[PDB]
């Protein structure tokens, strides 16, 4: 099965028919083509073969001009084997990346024109036009900037003065210049150190800059070298640092690659249903809709439903639903929702399916017309709300199968009408002693009482209590436009918030497009390093958007073209959730705008999504193929699967998706194996100038990810007071559905393992791990590993925590894998205590029976570690709430928030949390004799 | 003077919770149930739009012939009337017969197309199918969920502690 048979359309008309390799490339079946269209008529009238270019329908349908003639035919794939000889002509850069983009985020540029939507071409136009000019722009920026985009710094959250050797060397030349440095040098100033060595056995330091051996980080800045990742690693692990002297020319290579206003519309609000399609429901029942208006989730007025019809496929009401509201009171944002449901007849109720819809278009406009509406099919929850105000406003892309409401709003004004603008609304909006006390007491759900004099003293919460804007928005009666145009009008003047209370302001309670103004007004102040800690939050609350064009589309995008590393992640963040129909639009979108500003990127990615695709190919191989014949044989077969040309030199050579800056260069194939339990994922080794992977298929890593970026998040909290726990932070990423990949620890084992070779194996496998003096040193990194895992997995709630799923370095740090559930999720929900394990306490105890100075500080390394964590208690209940966007089964409630409320014990003062902590740590220090005494 | 509408086996509170172990068990059978159709529903929905997809490819396909089609039939031309002016009409035969090696092979584009849209019909009735059945089964799940939690209430009032709660749970 190595041939396939072709079919060639020569630009003369001659058809031409053969079988070629699957493997070969193309240039190679232009020749083979060449050599038999001689033998055809017409021949003589063809130009050269370097004249013309293969043209193909693509996987993704659509037409691709094939330039890369060193593309094999199998990697090509096309969708039949025809290939078109066409002439060399056009933009051909714009239709390259016309068609490498189709390819890379999963779903076919033709399929947004298709859409044949105003809203979608005028996003597409516009963002276009923006990423394309700050790719413009970072093209002329000089080389000291280009490499910062390229490579952003990867520094500690932040040392003494200690003095270390390392070894320099220059660009293609095996002699390396070794000497020392100080701790504190700042990169420059070794810079010109190693420039006076090479003279001297006349360039300037500032023409050069410090790249680490192997791998895309390099050294730069007016920083402390200690501060340095690489650096910093290299103290503790003992290492020599190995670093590459580049000249800033090898830089630039790299970069060389009508007017009827509508508060004078007094009338209610009323639509007009129509039809009902496609309706899959019991017969002997009938079908009833029910519609009302929201702003966020807050109902507007009263929730009118329809009659009962007869169940049938095409259901027809003709009805005209009223609502309790005027059209001169409708904000916004004003969010309308239906619900289509089967009841029994009067003589178990079912939520057939839903479907929201904006009142006003993306352009201000109040919609009107005939509107179809593609539903959701409803899944049954535990708030049983026939109506799903929380849902996506997109339609349901299944267009010739789904069912939906035939629904029409009517005409209200000869001229359309609009949304008033800025200047119209705070025309509007500009229009004691005893009260303060209560005002501080509220502040510090609400009631209706309460509701009504913040509400009344919104001046004084706007001059006195600026962090509590976020409650003085949700008391504001958005169905009256004259106290929304008020409360708009303090909007317009509030001061700007921290990024903690503008991380709030993004939920979906906060609907207005102003709010979420001010919200990314506060959040450009993020760092690099800090937005980084929330891009999984902020993409999974772009679901909760109403508009194509939106504020944070456009802070996201903005970032990501600024820094390169942001834009490698948020790339991977929306190309992971591509086959969810939900937002498959929005982030294709999304995705298409940032390609076209980063054409260098597009290569990376480009070669990751073919790795990507090969490993898929190869666990299904794995997964058939492992049922059948034992785990020993099958290795084999995977190996001879592997070393193929097109798998080989697809797997190798690439930058890492786990981290764009690690080099998988050569894969060793003998190291390559898998395993044999569920899902079977795949460890796959590299060797560059040692790293691997683990690519899992079958499960959503989502949940892994947000686990194991809480716990790196724990951790920069605590180095930021100066309390390292030695942790072992490695990544976890989603690359599609249910699939990802997890970065692989060197130099680690599971508990179990090392306790199969009485049960002192810990410590004498730390022993022969690290021998003599290196003991203590080991031991200390087993204390304060096992201190803030322990502290991390209690506050998470992540119970079910045995050998299996603990790991140790041969440092000795201990850390998790397989966090399958967290906030007390089990096999059902319970908080899940504070765990010590009597074999772990062994270890921290030096083997003695009875170490208390030992024990003591590594109660206090808990204890110091919990208490930071309840420092910034606000943060992770912020970036839990909009991380319940994510549809996360174990993340879906305010009782999941609570979990955190309560685990973290965030309505005691630090006093009395900190009694209880000692309780259930001294209970569980007792509980954990018993576990293994039984 | 206050009637709530208590249905609940109103006895001995070991039999309430056993019916509370036999609600809570059917409860988790009928959800498994609903999950394995909602996966067959979300398998159904891309194996739908993937077929959808591979017959714009087929469209895209065709398309391209046809234009080869036209271009031939616009080329051929000059060259045939020159040919049979010359004697060349072995040639004229060469490339007639070509043309219509091209039409064929339309022609078996054209079956294959036809093929997958009979699938996609297929599969289309087979999606409208198993959202049918998920309909016909989430009102029996919710009442059994109404119904677990409302012994649950019952069990909790009466004073059961949380540790026979669980057992009746399990
Ligand atoms: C003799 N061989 C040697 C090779 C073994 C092997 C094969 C394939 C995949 C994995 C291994 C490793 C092993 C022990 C089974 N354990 C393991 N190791 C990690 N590592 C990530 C950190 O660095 C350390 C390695 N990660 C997971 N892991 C999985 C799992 F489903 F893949 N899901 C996860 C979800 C979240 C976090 C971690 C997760 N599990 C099989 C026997």
């Amino acid at each position: 099965n190595q041939s396939v048979v072709v079919d060639f359309l020569l630009p003369t008309g001659v058809y031409l028919n053969f079988p070629v390799s699957r493997n070969a490339n193309l240039s190679t079946i232009k020749q083979l083509l060449w050599h038999r269209a001689q033998y055809e008529p017409l021949f003589h009238m063809l130009s050269g073969p370097e004249a013309y270019v293969f043209t193909c329908i693509n996987q993704t349908a659509e037409q691709q001009e094939l330039e890369d003639e060193q593309r094999r035919l199998c990697d090509v794939q096309p969708f039949l084997p025809v290939l078109r000889l066409v002439a060399r002509e056009g933009d051909r850069v714009k239709k390259l990346i016309n068609s490498q983009i189709s390819l890379l985020i999963g779903k076919g540029l033709h399929e947004f024109d298709s859409l044949c939507d105003p809203e979608v071409n005028d996003f597409r136009a516009k963002m276009c036009q923006f990423c394309e000019e700050a790719a413009a722009r970072r093209q002329q920026l000089g080389w000291e900037a280009w490499l910062q985009y390229s490579f952003p710094l990867q520094l500690e959250p932040s040392l003494p003065n200690r003095a270390l050797l390392v070894n320099v060397k220059f660009e293609g030349s095996e002699e390396s210049f070794t000497f020392q440095v100080s701790t504190k040098d700042v990169p420059l100033a070794l810079m010109a150190c190693a420039l006076r060595k090479k003279a001297t056995v006349v360039e300037q330091p500032e023409d050069y800059t410090l790249q680490v051996n192997g791998r895309h980080e390099y050294l730069y800045g007016s920083y402390p070298l200690c501060q340095f990742q690489y650096i910093c690693s290299c103290l503790h692990s003992g290492l020599t640092p190995h670093l590459t002297m580049v000249h800033s020319s090898s830089i630039l290579a790299m970069r060389d690659e009508s007017s009827v206003s509508l508060w004078s519309l007094e009338q209610p609000f009323r639509i007009e249903l129509i039809q009902g399609s496609k309706v899959n429901a019991d017969e002997r029942m009938k079908l009833v809709v029910q519609a009302g208006l929201f702003h966020g989730n807050e109902m507007l007025c009263k929730t009118v439903s329809s009659s009962e019809v007869s169940v049938c496929s095409e259901p027809v009401w003709k009805q005209r639903l009223e609502f309790d509201i005027n059209i001169c009171d409708l904000p916004r944002m004003a969010r309308l929702c239906f619900a289509l449901y089967a009841v029994i007849e009067k003589a178990a109720d079912c939520p057939i399916a839903w479907a929201n819809l904006m009142l006003f278009d993306y352009k201000d406009q109040l919609k009107t017309g005939e509107r179809c509406l593609y539903m959701w099919p409803s899944v049954p929850d535990e708030k049983g709300e026939l109506l799903n105000p929380t849902g996506t406003v997109r339609s349901n892309p299944n267009t010739d199968s789904a069912a939906a409401l035939l629904i029409c709003l009517p005409e209200v004004a000869p001229h359309p009408v609009y949304y008033p603008a800025l200047e119209k609304i705070l025309e509007l909006g500009r229009h004691t002693e005893e009260e303060q006390l209560q005002l501080r007491e509220i502040l510090e759900e609400l009631y209706e009482h309460e509701k009504d004099l913040v509400w009344k003293l919104r001046h004084e919460v706007q001059e006195h209590f600026p962090e509590a804007l976020a409650r003085l928005l949700l008391v504001t009666k958005w169905n009256k436009h004259e106290d929304v145009a008020q409360m708009l009008y303090l909007l317009c003047s509030w001061p700007e918030l921290p990024v903690l209370s503008a991380l709030e302001l993004l939920d979906f309670s906060f609907p207005d497009c102003h709010v979420g103004s001010f919200a990314i007004k506060s959040l450009r102040k993020l760092t690099d390093d800090e937005l980084f800690q929330y891009l999984l939050q902020l993409v999974q609350v772009l679901k909760y958007e109403s508009y194509l064009d939106c504020e944070l589309t456009k802070f996201l995008l903005d970032r990501a073209l600024a820094n390169r590393k942001i834009g490698h992640f948020l790339f991977w963040h929306l190309r992971s959730e591509m086959h969810v129909p939900s937002v498959a639009l929005r982030f294709g979108l999304i995705l298409e705008a940032y390609c076209r500003g980063s054409t260098h990127h597009m290569k990376v990615l480009m070669k990751q999504g073919e790795a990507l695709s090969k490993l898929k190919a190869l666990n299904d191989f794995v997964k058939l193929s492992s049922q059948k014949t034992p785990k020993p044989q099958t290795k084999e077969l995977m190996h001879l699967c592997m070393r193929q040309e097109a798998y080989l030199e697809a797997l190798s050579h690439l930058q890492s998706p786990l981290d764009p800056s690690t080099l998988l260069a050569e894969v060793c194939v003998e190291q390559c194996t898998f395993m044999d339990s569920k899902m079977k994922p795949l460890w796959i080794m590299y060797s560059n100038e040692s790293v691997g992977i683990i690519f899992k298929n079958g499960d959503d890593l989502r949940q892994d990810m947000l686990t194991l970026q809480m716990i790196q998040l724990m951790d920069v909290l605590w180095k930021q007071e100066g309390l390292d726990l030695r942790m072992t932070p490695y990544g976890c990423l989603p690359t599609g559905d249910r699939t990802g990949l997890i970065e692989v620890v060197l130099r680690s084992d599971t508990i179990a393992n090392i306790q199969l070779n009485n049960k002192d194996a810990l410590l004498n496998w730390l022993k022969s791990k690290n021998p003599g003096e290196a003991l203590d040193r080991a031991i200390e990194e087993f204390t304060l590993s096992c201190a803030g895992y322990c502290v991390a997995t209690y506050v998470l709630g992540i119970g079910d925590r045995h050998s299996d799923n603990i790991m140790i370095r041969e440092s000795g740090q201990l850390f998790h894998i397989d966090f399958g559930h967290f906030l007390g999720n089990f096999k059902n929900r319970e908080r899940v205590p504070f765990i010590l394990t009597y074999d772990f306490v062994h270890v921290i105890q030096q083997g003695k029976t009875n170490n208390s100075e030992k024990f003591e500080r590594f109660r206090g390394y808990c204890e110091r570690a919990y208490t930071i964590l309840r420092r910034h208690g606000l943060l992770f209940l912020h970036l839990f709430a909009l991380m319940r966007a994510a549809g996360l089964p174990e993340l879906s409630c305010s009782k999941d928030i609570q979990y955190l409320k309560d685990s973290l014990a965030l309505g005691k003062t630090e006093e009395e949390a900190l009694k209880h902590f000692r309780v259930k740590f001294n209970e569980a220090l007792r509980e954990s004799w018993k576990t293994k005494v039984n | 003077m206050y009637q709530q509408d208590q249905v609940v086996k109103e006895d001995n509170i070991e039999a309430v919770g056993k019916k509370l172990h036999e609600y809570n068990t059917q409860f988790q059978e009928k959800s498994r149930e609903y999950d394995r159709l909602y996966e067959d529903y979300t398998r159904t929905s891309q194996e739908i739009q993937m077929k959808r997809t591979a017959i714009e490819a087929f469209n895209e396909t065709i398309k391209i012939f046809e234009e080869q089609c036209q271009t031939q039939e616009r080329y051929s031309k000059e060259y045939i009337e020159k040919f049979k002016r010359e004697g060349n009409e072995t040639e004229i035969q060469r490339i007639m017969h070509n043309y219509e090696k091209l039409k064929s092979r339309i022609s078996e584009i054209v079956d294959s197309r036809r093929r997958l849209e009979e699938d996609l019909k297929k599969q289309a009735a087979e999606y409208r199918e198993i959202d049918k059945r998920m309909n016909s089964i989430k009102p029996d799940l919710i009442q059994l969920r109404k119904t677990r939690d409302q012994y649950l209430m019952w069990l909790t009032q009466k004073g059961v502690r949380q540790k026979k709660l669980n057992e009746w749970l399990g």
